[PDB]
RNA sequence: AACUAAUCCUAGCCCUAGCCCUACACAAAUAUAAUUAUACUAUUAUAUAAAUCAAAACAUUUAUCCUACUAAAAGUAUUGGAGAAAGAAAUUCGUACAUCUAGGAGCUAUAGAACUAGUACCGCAAGGGAAAGAUGAAAGACUAAUUAAAAGUAAGAACAAGCAAAGAUUAAACCUUGUACCUUUUGCAUAAUGAACUAACUAGAAAACUUCUAACUAAAAGAAUUACAGCUAGAAACCCCGAAACCAAACGAGCUACCUAAAAACAAUUUUAUGAAUCAACUCGUCUAUGUGGCAAAAUAGUGAGAAGAUUUUUAGGUAGAGGUGAAAAGCCU
RNA sequence: UCUCCAGGCAUACGCGUAUAACAACUCGGAUAACCAUUGUUAGUUAAUCAGAAUAGGCAAUAAUCACACUAUAAAUCACCUAUAACUUCUCUGUUAACCCAACACCGGAAUGCCUAAAGGAAAGAUCCAAAAAGAUAAAAGGAACUCGGCAAACAAGAACCCCGCCUGUUUACCAAAAACAUCACCUCUAGCAUUACAAGUAUUAGAGGCACUGCCUGCCCAGUGAUCACUUGUUCCUAGGGACUAUGAACGGCUAAACGAGGGUCCAACUGUCUCUUAUCUUUAAUCAGUGAAAUUGACCUUUCAGUGAAGAGGCUGAAAUAUAAUAAUAAGACGAGAAGACCCUAUGGAGCUUAAAUUAUAUAACUUAUCUAUUUUAUAGUAUAAGUUUGAAAUUUCGGUUGGGGUGACC
């Protein structure tokens, strides 16, 4: 009888009502522990393909205007409503975004290095080595999946041929095609890790239930005696 | 053992008896000596001779073997050239 | 602790539970939560004029009851259809195609009162 | 606390948990009905 | 000189025989929270049975369960921790009572079906599941009688002294003699179990060998078997109630545990403005007394803890036993 | 009419005629009266209370008197474009002293309004015993009580040790705690999307441990000559010859406070806890009237002393005592009556748990060879399956015997 709430097909900026799980599945059994209750939250559909040219428009660099930088219940980072043409869409906001700012979204792969302005989306080929990036996408056109948490920045270590090495926030090095799109700068809420929950009740507000109260090398035969 | 079998409603023979003992028609049972094929290298010659012999069974043992076999094994068999032909009968037995 | 043997009716259960007592619907509930009664859906009693009618509820005990002969298809056919066909056969003006002339109905569709499936109540 | 009052009547729960439509929804439930029909029960379900 | 009671005979049932069936018996209503006259929202059994149990344990294995003509071959060949046990076939025999709807060294109200009924009642559900009736030809003859008759009482309390009686006696009691029953314990009861009393019900069952009684007899037996007096037939035999468990399939989250959705409640007083303070409603249950077949299968009366929060509470939904849930008490899941 | 008591009226859920009148007086109410019982007849009235056309486009801006403000946990069809239709009231709920608790149960039971204008009766009659329960009062004393100031008090103040950071949570029905959780801190696992984690992405998520705070200790990280030379180290080629090096583990003592129906202790006050008990009132008791259970029970015409005997005798031996029956009290005995109590031993009886027990183990996870595909000049890759190998999620079964209580050694 469990139907997922993720049943909306059309992108909108209207907040969407979310149903909580509690850690259960469609079967109805707990699959993950520590999830329950919390404050009621609304989902704001984020757009992780920064370079999405508007409908009935050419695939060339375009600009968008930042309406407001909001607080997101569903994320550690903060989101920004950005407007361009006749379209509004939520996006992830970088460290220094402000209302009224203008951000570029470019398809052009610069033969030479492109000056890096935080918040603008360029193909990794355009960027020069060493520039901090966020909201990287593993495959061209896939959509951002990495470095989209609060304060996380990835360095662009190297570019050779049509491939670049991206150092993920965990220091795990990844490689992608330079056609892949990344957003310059680190993600907002750079001080998210400095927060102090302070009391147990605050965690219960965040939908986190308390942990359970419950409290292996095998020697080889030569070593079994000497264990 | 089985006194009344499910399919035929009869007594059943214990085949382990049929595989170790010979019944003479007079009522006697024959057997071998336990261990007659075991560790012969450390047995005395007289001991080995005693082991090789065929030996009779007691009245109680004979009574038990009679219970554990059916009447088919107690019948007269007229085998041509039988080597036990003479031992199916008792002679000069007063008792 | 519930009663399993008594009938399930609208008096029982919560307010949300409702069901009919067997009355035929006389209208439709449209959108906006409005009942719209349909005049055609409301049964109309066809009552005859009883002035000058000689039949009363009971009969004389001296009135002879007749021999019981339930009506059959053959009995109806002989009384109504047989004389016409017999007369036409003697004149020779009879054919299979024109059975409708004598009262046959090829189909019940288009009739206000259909014999099968019946489309009128008693 | 005092026990014995575990029945907290609710007609919606009763018909949904033990009703005709509930019993016919699964083959195991249909077999429940068949058993009660063979015994001759006056009440096949709630 | 009689109350409570007792007596009763047929309602039906049991097992066979025979036989395929074709019954599918107004209108209307019902798969929706069944029995609600019409659209919303699609509709669909299961992969091999397991275990208990036997093997005096248990681990391969364990007849029927899990069916393919009777009798014989035969408990033979074969199979088997070659143990417990299991166990053919080839091949012989068989026209089965025939006809029509019959039969009982079967039961007779604690029996025979659970049945007067799958009802009443019990359970949320799956499911479990009773008890009983009695006149005569006529009741359009006032409902029949019959029986020192069970225990229990009454008619009619008792009268130094004793397992309650026995020997007696003119005499009921006095005198004399006398350590209840069953079961066990060592053959011992002042032991220890079991019994308020009445009525009904309530527990030894099989034929291998042996014995007895007969038929015929080097043969016996109504086919298949035994036989160096045997063979054939008869008669003669081996209890009852009781676990914790184990497995399969259903039923359960109206209680409780946790969760999802939609809702609700929180006065007054202070405060650095809050999982702060005081203290109601409300929630909980510290300590004591009462209660201990209670008002209650966990309460009452006081006294206490929290009381804007990790609070409490309502409605509907969800997770199911090889499982679920658990701020882990191995706690909770009627 | 009087005396006194202080949760009432509605709705929801549930219940199903218990509603009302009459007639009955069998059954039901634990007794009467009267009916909540039996029979018959009646009843609850709604367009407002309550229940029960289609296709497109589209949304940044809480609530709290919403203004000022502050905040964080981030918080509810409409409107528009077209299409279609172009006058309607039927159906259902409505009674009650009621539901879940086997009961006319001192229990459980949501919301709105109100706190007496609504709703009710603690005493069937009598008596004033013991014991038992509850309330009040106390001369002098004031913890001398007791395991303990338990309980009570004209008191309800102060302080310190141990434990846990704190508010929370837990063994429904014997444990509320020092246990569990908890912020904080630490360890381990994971680089990724269309059903949980999550419409999330290393400042994230999951698994688990652990008080934090500040303060200490310091496993450790080749040597020797100094970014530098040789000896080492590790590999090879043969003892020679090359090749190559390139803060912090483990821990502790305590922020040090605050808080606690936690466990100990002390002082003050207070007292019937006590020296040492008493009086009064109520409940119960007892007599009268009505109704009427339970465990229990071999039979009893049911004595004392000494002996006997299993620590043991109303019943046996020997002495003794002895008109018969009730009513009210006591609890020495009847190994007094009831419980799923306690302790030990047994069974080739169970079950839960743990492993390093034996047997298995297409749960996963790897691999190898086939098979099947593609490619490939034999190589690669893969893989609806089969056979192996490695892991083990699980499954099944077992707990020999002699050994005061064990430990141990032993023994058969
Ligand atoms: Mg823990
Ligand atoms: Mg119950
Ligand atoms: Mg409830
Ligand atoms: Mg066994
Ligand atoms: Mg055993
Ligand atoms: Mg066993
Ligand atoms: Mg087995
Ligand atoms: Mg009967
Ligand atoms: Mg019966
Ligand atoms: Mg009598
Ligand atoms: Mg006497
Ligand atoms: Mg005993
Ligand atoms: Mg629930
Ligand atoms: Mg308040
Ligand atoms: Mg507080
Ligand atoms: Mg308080
Ligand atoms: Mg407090
Ligand atoms: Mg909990
Ligand atoms: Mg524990
Ligand atoms: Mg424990
Ligand atoms: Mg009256
Ligand atoms: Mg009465
Ligand atoms: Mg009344
Ligand atoms: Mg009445
Ligand atoms: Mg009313
Ligand atoms: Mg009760
Ligand atoms: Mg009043
Ligand atoms: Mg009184
Ligand atoms: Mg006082
Ligand atoms: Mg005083
Ligand atoms: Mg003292
Ligand atoms: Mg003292
Ligand atoms: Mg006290
Ligand atoms: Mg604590
Ligand atoms: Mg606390
Ligand atoms: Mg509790
Ligand atoms: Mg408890
Ligand atoms: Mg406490
Ligand atoms: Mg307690
Ligand atoms: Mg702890
Ligand atoms: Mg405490
Ligand atoms: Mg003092
Ligand atoms: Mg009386
Ligand atoms: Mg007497
Ligand atoms: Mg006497
Ligand atoms: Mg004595
Ligand atoms: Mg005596
Ligand atoms: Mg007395
Ligand atoms: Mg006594
Ligand atoms: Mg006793
Ligand atoms: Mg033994």
């Amino acid at each position: 009888k469990f139907v997922s709430w993720k049943s909306r097909t059309k992108y909108t900026v209207k907040p969407v009502k979310m149903r909580k799980s509690g850690g259960r599945d469609h079967t109805g059994r707990i699959r993950v522990h520590g999830i329950g209750g919390g404050h009621k939250q609304n989902y704001r559909m984020i757009d992780f393909l920064r370079f999405r040219p508007e409908k009935e428009k050419a695939p060339e660099p375009f600009e968008e205007k930042v309406v407001v930088v909001r607080y997101d219940p569903c994320r550690s980072a903060d989101i920004a409503l950005v407007a361009g043409g006749s379209r509004k869409r939520w996006i992830i906001a970088t460290e220094n975004m402000k209302a009224g700012d203008t951000i570029l979204n470019s398809n052009h792969i610069g033969r030479m290095a492109v000056a890096a302005q935080e918040g603008d989306a360029h193909p990794l080929g355009a960027l020069p080595v060493g520039t901090l990036i966020n909201n990287v996408e593993s495959e061209p056109g896939r959509g951002a999946q990495y470095i989209r948490a609060a304060g996380t920045c990835g360095v662009l270590l190297r570019k050779v041929n049509g491939t670049a090495i991206i150092q993920l926030p965990s220091k795990r090095q990844m490689q992608v095609l330079e056609s892949c799109t990344a957003t310059v700068g680190r993600v907002s809420n750079v001080n998210h890790n400095q927060r102090v929950i302070g009391k147990a009740g605050r965690n219960r507000w965040l939908g986190k239930r308390p942990n359970s109260g419950l409290w292996k090398i095998r020697p080889l035969p030569p070593m079994k005696s000497y264990v | 053992l089985t006194y009344c079998s499910t399919r035929k409603g009869k007594r059943k023979t214990v085949k382990s008896v049929v595989h170790r003992f010979l019944r003479l028609h007079s009522g006697l049972w024959l057997r071998r000596k336990a261990g007659y094929k075991k560790k012969l290298w450390k047995k005395s010659t007289a001991r080995k001779k005693r082991l090789r012999e065929f030996v009779f069974c007691s009245k109680t043992q004979s009574k038990l073997l009679d219970k554990m076999t059916t009447s088919f094994w107690k019948r007269r068999n007229w085998y041509a050239g039988d080597p036990y032909q003479m031992y199916h009968d008792r002679t000069n037995l007063r008792v | 602790g519930a009663d399993r043997m008594s009938k399930w009716t609208s008096k029982r259960g919560p307010r949300t539970f409702t069901k009919s007592r067997g009355a035929k619907k006389t209208g439709i509930y449209t959108s906006d939560r409005k009942f719209v009664q349909i005049k055609e859906m409301v049964p109309e009693f066809v009552v005859p004029d009883l002035t000058g009618f000689k039949l009363k509820p009971y009969v004389n005990y001296r009135a002879p009851a007749g021999i019981d002969t339930p009506l059959t298809a053959k009995a109806l056919f002989q009384e109504t259809v047989a004389p016409a066909i017999e007369k036409d056969f003697k004149e020779g003006t009879f054919d299979a195609n024109n059975l409708e002339k004598y009262g046959f109905e090829p189909t019940q569709e288009g009739k206000l009162f259909q014999l099968y499936p019946k489309n009128f109540p008693r | 606390r005092a026990r014995g009052n575990e029945y907290q009547p609710s007609n919606i729960k009763r018909k949904h948990k033990h009703g005709w439509v509930r019993r016919l929804s699964t083959p195991a439930g249909v077999q429940v009905i068949l058993r009660r029909m063979l015994k001759g029960r006056k009440s096949l379900s709630h």
